RNA sequence: UCGA
DNA sequence: TGCATCCGTGAGTCGAGGGACCATAACGGACGGGCCTTGTCAAGC
DNA sequence: GCTTGACAAGGCCCGTCCGTTATGGTATAATGGGAGCTGTCACGGATGCA
């Protein structure tokens, strides 16, 4: 299974998370001691849900549950126990893919990596002076202990605030000067011992209180150091951190996971005065056996755990006012800081990400990715170079390929394909036994946590081996202690179980990747999360053989479990019968919209009367084929360029493709409208609206509303929706116009919901939420309109195409297939692609792609190549060059390969029929359609909206927005002579309510008029200076004439 | 992100040079040479020129 | 293109300004006619404090350091008289370029 | 108006309430801030006295005054005499300033925890000495006279005082505490007589210390120069922004978007009317001393929010924005709406490579063009006498006529479209075209001016702008268009020039194939005679061609001079055989030795450079 | 704040109610320019018409009643057709 | 977060 | 009078997306009748 | 070409009605607050510490 790392964690949150929360938080006292609550957390409910998976997507509400507890509220004095279920809150359930639904919308929780808890020791140089020895005590949550060590033997303790010395600390904790010295060597010890005075048991916490808290007290001094490290429910070292204590330092003591031993600060000095010893290993911050990985079943325990502190306010509040009896336990617990901390985490919390719903492959990598910002990991501004390049200890863990490029260059990762992490937090990687020269392909592997480093001898899986025998060969490179060597393979002890390990489940979706360069790989791994699912997908002819795993575990394929037989398969539904109530229904989804407004429609592929087997295809999805996945198609591609249409990245395709339905997609927008309460009258929806003849109110049906199946346009009405004005302040102007032909205006005005430009489609679901049919309604609305628009878009010039190895480029021309060349049997090319980038950019597993699709084309026989080998230089182009010799043996394809060029036939051209010079390299490529496409990218604006303040144009394409002109802008028209350009886009286009006025009736007009007046944002700024305590002013330098100008009046 | 810093750095400074007068009449002059890294050379006398 | 100017005594120029090197051949050579005092050492400024010392107020508070040039041109009463690029953008007339 | 010069200046408490203060057909002025209240919550009203007043700032509507009976245009430039809102536009609210009138004086958090603070610098004290005596934490000696052990501006503890209340020397010892005794440190001053106290420490006896009182010099002599006062420092009247560049408005479900300038706003007039509030019940004096250090961090929290001491927040957890905290930013209104706006007359789209078309020509879809040309074709469609106005205008774009589309084809020739593509790092990325209506949704650009945009085909987004007067498009035609941007502005080098695939169809034409001659060694007539064999199947494009070509400017990869096998013909006449040359020498005749492609190649340069 | 697309054609409503008033006697042009408040800014009443006249009530109502349905017959006043709103 |  | 430590100042440009309680008196808008004020209708000067 | 009595329509004006709103009070005894900062790099002043 791929989605370990969220099924897992939450079903431990269910069990061993939530169980853990609650027994901490009681039992609790009040202040004299009357009565106390303590709950019972192993016995919650956890009650049925409200709403179905995907009703609650279109009620915009939340898949989650209802929370109760047993709780005893018992009594000091008199005895009564008073048992009672009270609601603790709202907590959203994992569905079944590994996602939650908040809102209505579709939200996974990103895995945060993070420093484990320990202690780190660190060689630093502040100045050119001695080598000095730091160390950091970092808890699971609570303070830090940080001890230096200056020079002349001077070793400190620093617990953000000034530092003291280590005798301080070692003797307020309570110790004797016997039970220090005999643990420790003392010689060194001794230079930090003279210059510190020798304090007893007493004396050293007036003075630790006098430097923390700057009178000291005999109490105040205990109660300060034990809040810091030793209380409960305020310094936590974890499960992990009692783990990485008795590992460094070499612990006899365990399970202790709540109080800080003060013989392990004891030990962390021994361990940081044996380092100018030179005995000791300083710790690496880039390390993954130092670094953790959280995930929901770990950051719902710490919303929780700051849920119920502000709910322990409350419950000892309410204990003491309420001095009488009889009250019950129900009354205590409120559930609304409780409700309103899970509901932060979910929807306000930066860690919760919006879902990409593209294809399956985006799904699938959406939950897999490694990323180290959130509340307690990093920031963006301090991010350096040593945390975004490749640690040595990345190898199989985290992909080194796919990361996103731009700003977040390396602090987003991807886990690997066969990683897994444990439940201390760590990535592991398995690993096969190798026992003297031979593989033991046996067994289950070892699952190394990290531990090969410093250990074992590592082999790649990528040496030749024989059958059970030993290894082929005499050379084998492995890695030690981070670097590569070859050594004997008699002397190696673990081997990786796949070439595929390192590289994470959507890079091995690229076939021939030890052919192309690492950073198109990167590239051709970004491409393929964006690819549209398509009306009619097909698998590819060149597939690596993995993209079958993907699909059943992106959780939108249909899956059989009880090995029966098919009985009703119709478009909607699929019943089988269990055999070894036996009539189950596998529902079927029609035509769902996504979050990035896609189709995710599933059709059924088995047959009435067939035997079927736990694990079998029942119904793919959207961009899924018969079992394996399909993001694209193949069609022919010819490397040639034509009369400058494939000039610079541009892509020249056939007519072919538009009315074959080749790369056609279903898009599913969705419009939103909803009737207010207006506080001057209540808006209603009608159908009579003013000023709206017959020419838009053909397709309502007396309700103001849509009906379903109406071809909608441009322009068009949805919702017709109406509201009362109370202004009536006409001008003279309307008040003259109107009084000539009567028709006086009505107290209403015109609010309904329109189509927006450039957008049209055929209505699907038009369905309406209104109050008193059983659904909540936000406050301040009568009713609530949710209409879905479904279109069918074609593929068009504009649009933006890729390939699986970063070819990506923008469809300049679509020719018709008598102008495309076509091969000697007829057959016209589809796309003509530029072979200039090519040798430029590495791209060498696109060559081999397409001329071994091509072999499988003429074969059909769908070629399964896994990547990274076998012999050299026998395994990619033998195999190319022998598989299309193949080809070529038939009697009716002589033509397909030649013994000149191997990799090229003749190519004639279709316009004048002449063969072009040179032979050109043909092939079946595999190109996918990128979701920019050029609807999306589709702006103007003539005069809109404004801003509040400045009263400048705003930004957006939703909304109306105007292009920015900035900084870097005016300085190239500052550098040509373009003065009276410049003054125009400053004054009459943007931040002036009266140039704007006289420069649109000057267009109208046909008279344009020089010397605009003082823009808006000045008079601002000048308005915010003044503010500010500063006299400044605008004067006049004229003859004996020193007065000040008024900008504003 | 430091090649956009530095540009607008040397914005600010190099704002308000504006070519104004035709000539000053001054006798200064600024000595030129062939660009020699070393060995070889980069610019030659009739690049600079 | 500016100097460090010391020993000021005559001149309202007090030792440890930035002034341009062709002003103070301009008041040393006006001041020769009568007889009168002195030295200066040339300094060079980076891209960023060349940026600040110079005569316009609004064109080195948009760049950095807002807070600290307008609170130098509120005490000294410093004027800008709109010279050169970068305020005519911000008043909205004509560059003089 | 039009103004030649901008100047500065501390602002005076005279000058603050100049601005405030208003005159009104009454007794006295009304406008001052005394209630934090804003507006009402039943109706959207506001209230009598607030920030967001209508006696101070004007009225909230065009000609309707709050009370009512004055909702005409009739009434311009009276005051009601019932609620005292003077009849006028709605404009006017953005240019008012009200004042808020202080209890005690609070000093300027950018003069104190400035660089490099100017107040401690006239008071010849320590940083850390004056920022005991404001937030009151310190006392300083005011009047040490007639005492033993007492000296000028001396800091005092809390225990230190109560000792010498209990010894009253006895004489009158004056202390202060707060800003206060600051503003009194001030106020008695001797800046005209402390100028030639300094100018006599510098030259006699300077140390190491003389650019101590250089430094304290340099504030002097600027408070002399601009006639100012030492004590204007402190704050005695705070001033108010417009309640328009302090907007609040309401969204669709009910919810107020206020700004953070309210929140601190009102945190200073609770403050002030709690300091006014203990000042006249005889308030204990641990409660006012604690009253008047929140007064202090409240002003200094809403001019400077985080410059002293902690940034105080709101309902989220983020940082308030303060009054300099909307300047000095990236996001501050110097580099984000005052050197760069966003345009009206816009757009942007998708840009495809253009071939078979020329430069200074762009490709501009027909819903992008009806966009941006909207005022000249409408203007177009009154002058042609389709229309008579904007609306039945407007009706006709949006209605899809196929005569519209006749009219924007008559607009936009001859108007010039600069097109520019971020990041703009040189002046050549912003250049003008002239635009067609094309098929299709996308820019179609030209592939030589791809190298100055630095524009590729996978995915770039280029902006549309589009002049409106006509000095700005005999500047774009003139200046801006692409036909005269052919030399860098870096180098003297030019960047208009074939790049990648008209390089790769010039090296293949003018090379060698040693194998596809085809009629290699043929003598023909000159150059046309060469363009006429290549029509027909006569000769490849790598034949070894003889051309009789009298011209002597022929240039080659390696030329030489030398005359190899001289060969002598009858009658005197000498034939001087060359490696690519063959000249009959006494020049008669000359053969150059050469390929098709190679003539194809110099006949493109004479037909355009020839004209 | 209102877009400058209404402001821009209030001005230009103002380009063409003008033009079927001065076609109109000089008489009935002063009638309704006062009466609804044209070129003064104000709206003034029936009765204040009448005091600065030598002519008392019921000929003000009935000049507007001879002005509004003149304006009413389709004679020129053409471009007045697609003002309704 | 994602494109250049 | 020179050497450490701390604090304040900067760190690319465009576009898309999603997102406690109660008692009592003062204050003010709503409702209703009276009073001119204003628009309209049919003949008669 | 204008003029006069008649018939309602409606805006202010001035009373009261009751919801709305500002203000003061309650008597066992109660007596110093929480919530993060701990992985950025470079330069320029300003203290302060010998
Ligand atoms: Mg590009
Ligand atoms: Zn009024």
């Amino acid at each position: 299974d791929l989605i370990e790392i969220q099924h897992a964690s939450f079903h431990w949150f269910l069990e061993e998370g939530l169980i853990e929360e609650l027994n901490s938080f009681s039992p609790i006292s009040d202040y004299t001691g009357k009565l106390e609550l303590h709950f019972l957390g192993k016995d919650y409910k956890l009650k049925q849900p409200k709403y179905d998976v995907d009703e609650s997507k279109r009620r915009d509400a939340s898949y989650s549950v209802q929370m109760y507890v047993p709780t005893r509220l018992i009594n000091k004095e008199t005895g009564e126990i008073k048992e009672q279920e009270v609601f603790i809150g709202d907590l959203p359930l994992m569905t079944e893919r590994g996602t939650f639904i908040i809102n209505g919308a579709e939200r996974v929780i990103v895995n945060q990596i993070v420093r484990s808890p320990g202690v780190y020791y660190k060689k630093e140089l502040d100045k050119n002076g001695r080598r000095t020895y730091s160390a950091s005590l970092i808890p699971n949550r609570g303070a830090w202990l940080k001890f230096e060590t200056d020079k002349n033997g001077l070793v400190y303790v620093r617990i953000k605030t000034r530092k003291l010395s280590a005798q301080v600390l070692l003797k307020a904790i309570g110790l004797s000067d016997n039970e220090i010295l005999d643990s420790l060597h003392p010689e060194f010890y001794q230079k930090t011992l003279d210059k510190e005075g020798n304090p007893t048991e007493e004396e050293a916490l007036v003075e630790l209180y006098k430097k923390l808290r700057p009178p000291p007290t005999v109490s105040g001094g205990q109660q300060l150091l034990e809040s810091r490290f030793f209380d409960p429910k305020r310094y936590d070292l974890g499960r992990v951190g009692r783990y990485k204590l008795n590992k460094k330092l070499r612990l006899n003591e365990a399970d202790t996971t709540r109080v800080l031993t003060p013989q392990d600060i004891l030990a962390a000095i021994n361990y940081l005065i044996n380092l100018e010893f030179d005995v000791g290993t300083t710790d690496d911050i880039d390390h993954l056996g130092n670094r953790r990985v959280r995930s929901v079943g770990e950051l719902l325990q710490n919303q929780i755990r700051v849920g119920l502190n502000r709910l322990e306010r409350i419950i000892r509040e309410r204990m003491t006012v309420s001095e009488s009896d009889a009250l019950t336990p129900a009354s205590l617990v409120n559930p609304k800081p409780l409700v309103a901390a899970i509901k932060e985490f979910f929807g306000s919390s930066q860690l919760s990400q919006f879902m990409d719903q593209t294809n399956p492959l985006a799904e699938l990598t959406h939950k897999r990715r490694i990323s180290a910002l959130g509340p307690g990991g990093l920031t963006r501004e301090r991010a350096g170079f040593a945390v975004r390049d490749i640690h040595p200890s990345h190898h199989g863990r985290i992909c080194p390929v796919e990361t996103p490029e731009g700003p977040n260059a390396g602090l987003i990762g991807s886990l690997a394909t066969c990683a897994r992490v444990n439940d201390y937090g760590f990535i592991e990687t398995p690993y096969f036994r190798v026992e003297s020269g031979r593989v033991r392909k046996d067994l289950d592997p070892v699952y190394l946590t990290a531990d090969e480093e410093d250990d074992m001898r590592v082999a790649p899986g990528d040496i030749p081996t024989d059958e059970e025998g030993n290894i082929i060969g005499e050379s084998v490179p492995i890695r030690y202690r981070q670097e590569f060597s070859t050594t004997s393979p008699e002397q190696v002890d673990y081997v990786a179980v796949s070439p595929v390990q390192i590289i994470s489940v959507a890079t091995s979706m690229i076939p021939f990747l030890e052919h192309d360069d690492a950073n198109r790989a990167l590239m051709g791994s970004n491409m393929q999360r964006q690819a549209v699912p398509l009306l009619r997908p097909e698998r590819p002819l060149v597939g690596t053989g993995l993209e079958a795993q993907a699909a059943r575990d992106s959780g939108m394929v249909i899956v059989s479990r009880t090995h029966g037989i098919v009985t009703y398969v119709d478009a909607t539904e699929i019943r089988v019968q269990p055999h070894s109530g036996e009539e189950i229904v596998y529902p079927i989804q029609k035509y769902q919209r996504s979050n990035q407004d896609t189709c995710l429609n599933q059709r059924p592929l088995v047959y009435a009367g067939e035997d079927v087997v736990p694990g079998q295809v029942l119904a793919d999805g959207s961009a899924t084929e018969g079992g394996e996945l399909a993001l694209g198609q193949n069609i022919l591609v010819a490397y040639m360029p034509w009369e400058g249409y494939n000039y610079e990245d541009a892509i020249l395709i056939s007519e072919r493709l538009v009315y074959d339905d080749v790369y056609t997609s279903i898009h599913i927008e969705k419009f939103e409208i909803e009737a207010r309460q207006t506080k001057l009258g209540p808006e209603e929806i009608t159908r009579e609206i003013p000023n709206v003849g017959e020419d838009a109110l053909r397709n309502l049906d007396e309700h103001g509303i849509i009906r379903i199946g109406a071809w909608v346009e441009s322009g068009d009405i949805l919702v017709g929706k109406v509201t009362p004005k109370g202004e009536a302040d006409q001008p003279p102007e309307e008040k003259l116009l109107r009084a000539i032909f009567g028709e006086k205006a009505r107290d209403v005005r015109d609010n309904s919901l329109r189509v927006p430009n450039g957008e049209k489609g055929r209505v699907v679901d038009v369905r309406v939420f209104t109050r008193e049919k059983g659904d909540e309604l936000p406050p301040g609305a009568n009713m609530v309109v949710r209409i879905y628009v479904a279109q069918k878009r074609k593929i068009q010039v504009g649009d933006k195409m890729a390939g699986r190895h970063g070819n990506k480029g923008i469809i300049s021309r679509i020719l018709p297939i008598e102008d495309m060349p076509y091969l000697p049997d007829g057959r016209p090319i589809d796309i003509a692609l530029n072979p200039l980038g090519v040798p430029s950019r590495m791209n060498v597993g696109q060559v081999f792609e397409c001329l071994l699709g091509w072999a499988g084309e003429n074969l059909g026989v769908r070629f399964k190549i896994t990547p990274f080998d076998m012999y050299g230089e026998e395994a990619s182009r033998d195999t190319v060059h022998g598989l299309l010799e193949e080809a070529s043996q038939r009697p009716n394809k002589d033509w397909v390969f030649n013994e000149n060029h191997p990799g090229k036939i003749q190519v004639f051209d279709g316009r004048t029929g002449e063969p072009f010079d040179r032979p050109i390299t043909v092939g079946q490529a595999y190109m996918l359609k990128l979701v920019h496409l050029v609807d999306d990218k589709i702006h103007a604006r003539s005069t809109g909206p404004y801003s509040l303040v400045t009263q400048q144009p705003l930004g957006g394409k939703a909304q109306q927005g105007g292009q920015r002109f900035g900084e870097m802008e005016v300085w190239a028209l500052e550098a040509y002579g373009a003065a009276y350009i410049l003054q125009e886009l400053l004054t009459v286009k943007s931040d002036d309510m009266q140039g704007r006025n006289e420069a649109l009736n000057a267009i109208v007009k046909g008279k344009s008029i020089p010397r605009p007046g003082t823009p808006e944002s000045f008079k601002v700024l000048m308005r915010e200076l003044q503010s500010l305590g500063l006299d400044i002013a605008a004067h006049k330098v004229q003859l004996s004439e020193d007065g000040e100008s008024a900008d504003a009046e | 992100a430091d090649s956009g810093y530095l540009t607008r750095r040397l914005v600010d400074v190099s704002q308000d040079v504006i070519v104004r007068e035709q000539d000053c009449g001054t006798e200064r002059s600024l000595r030129v040479t062939a660009m020699t890294d070393g060995d070889q050379v980069k610019i030659s006398l009739a690049d600079r020129l | 293109a500016k100097v460090r100017i010391d020993d000021g005594g005559d001149t309202t120029m007090l030792p440890g300004e930035l002034v341009e090197l062709r002003q103070v051949e301009q008041v040393n050579e006006a001041m020769g006619i009568t007889g009168s005092a002195a030295r200066y050492t040339p300094v060079l400024l980076g891209i960023t404090k060349a940026s600040l010392n110079t005569d316009s107020f609004i064109s080195a508070a948009s760049f950095q350091e807002t807070t600290r040039v307008l609170t130098e041109a509120a005490i000294e009463g410093k004027s800008d008289w709109l010279r050169g690029l970068k305020e005519n953008v911000i008043i909205g007339r004509l560059i003089p370029a | 108006p039009r103004f030649d010069y901008v100047k500065i200046a501390i602002a005076s408490p005279e000058r603050i309430r100049q601005w405030g203060e208003r005159t009104l057909p009454n007794g006295t002025v009304v406008g001052e801030v005394t209630k934090p209240e804003t507006i009402n919550y039943r109706t959207l009203k506001p209230e009598m006295d607030g920030l967001f007043c209508e006696k101070i700032f004007g009225p909230s509507k065009d000609w309707e005054c709050w009370c009512g009976k004055y909702k005409r245009v009739r009434h311009r430039g009276i005051v009601c005499e019932r609620c005292g809102v003077e009849v006028t536009e709605s404009r006017v609210r953005r240019h008012r300033m009200g004042y808020i009138k202080l209890a005690a004086p609070v000093t300027h958090v950018w003069y104190l925890k400035g660089i490099p603070s100017y107040l401690s610098i006239l008071l010849d004290m320590a940083l850390r000495d004056v920022e005991q005596i404001v937030y009151f934490n310190a006392y300083v000696v005011l009047n040490p006279g007639n005492a033993s052990n007492l000296q000028y501006k001396q800091l005092l503890t809390e225990d230190q005082w109560v000792e010498i209340e209990d010894q009253i020397e006895l004489e009158g010892i004056e202390v202060g505490i707060g800003a206060e005794a600051v503003q009194r440190l001030l106020a008695e001053l001797q800046l005209e007589e402390v100028a030639e106290k300094l100018r006599e420490e510098i030259l006699a006896s300077k140390g190491q210390k003389r650019a101590k009182l250089i430094k304290r010099l340099r504030v002097i002599d600027n408070f002399i120069a601009t006639h100012s006062q030492a004590e204007w420092m402190t704050l005695d009247v705070i001033p108010v922004i417009p309640p328009d560049l302090r907007p609040m408005v309401q969204l669709d479900g009910g919810r107020f978007a206020t700004s953070d300038l309210n929140d601190l706003y009102r945190r200073v007039i609770n403050r002030n009317n709690r300091l006014a509030r203990l000042q006249e019940i005889l308030a204990p004096e641990i409660i006012v001393r604690n009253e008047k250090r929140m007064l202090q961090e409240a002003v200094d929290a809403l001019i400077d929010n985080g410059r002293r001491g902690r940034t105080v927040v709101g309902a989220n957890n983020r940082a308030l924005k303060s009054l300099s905290d909307i300047i000095e930013g990236k996001q501050g209104r110097f580099r984000q709406n005052l050197l760069g706006k966003r345009v009206d007359y816009s757009g942007r789209s998708v840009i495809v490579v253009g071939p078979n078309l020329k430069i200074y020509q762009c490709g501009l879809p027909r819903e992008m063009a009806i966009e941006l040309f909207q005022p000249f074709v409408i203007h177009r469609l009154i002058k042609l006498g389709i229309v008579n106005n904007i609306k039945a205008a407007k009706k006709l774009i949006l209605k899809g006529d196929p005569q519209i589309w006749s009219v924007l084809e008559e607009v936009i020739t001859g108007h010039p479209v600069m097109l520019n593509r971020a990041p703009t790092l040189h002046r050549l990325g912003i250049q003008a075209f002239e635009p067609i209506l094309v098929e299709g949704r996308a820019i179609q650009l030209h592939p030589l001016v791809c190298p100055a945009f630095n524009a590729d085909f996978d995915g770039d987004q280029m902006a549309v702008h589009v002049p409106l007067s006509l000095e700005a498009q005999c500047e774009a035609r003139l200046l801006m268009l692409a036909c005269h941007n052919v030399l860098s502005p870096a180098t003297g080098k030019p960047i208009v020039a074939p790049s990648q695939d008209m390089v790769l169809g010039c090296y293949y034409l003018t090379a060698e194939n040693p194998n596809a001659q085809k009629g290699a060694g043929r003598y023909f007539a000159g150059i046309e005679d060469a363009l006429r064999a290549y029509d027909h199947g006569q000769v490849d494009l790598h034949s070894q061609i003889w051309i009789r070509h009298l011209d002597e400017d022929v240039v080659t990869e390696k030329p030489d001079t030398e005359v190899i096998k001289t060969e002598d013909l009858g009658d005197g006449t000498v034939m001087k055989y060359y490696r690519e040359r063959k000249i009959r020498e006494g020049i008669i005749t000359q053969y150059i030795q050469t390929t098709p492609g190679r003539i194809i190649y110099n006949k493109t340069i004479a037909e355009a450079l020839v004209f | 704040g209102e877009t400058p697309e209404d402001e821009v054609s209030k001005n230009l409503l103002r380009e063409d109610l003008e033009n079927v008033l001065d076609t109109l006697s000089p008489r009935e042009r002063d009638v309704l320019r006062l009466r609804y408040g044209l070129d003064d800014g104000r709206m003034k009443t029936l009765e204040e018409i009448g005091q600065i006249f030598n002519v008392t009530r019921e000929r003000i109502r009935q000049i507007e009643a001879k002005a509004l349905r003149k304006l009413r017959h389709p004679n020129r006043n053409s471009i007045l057709k697609e003002y309704i709103r």
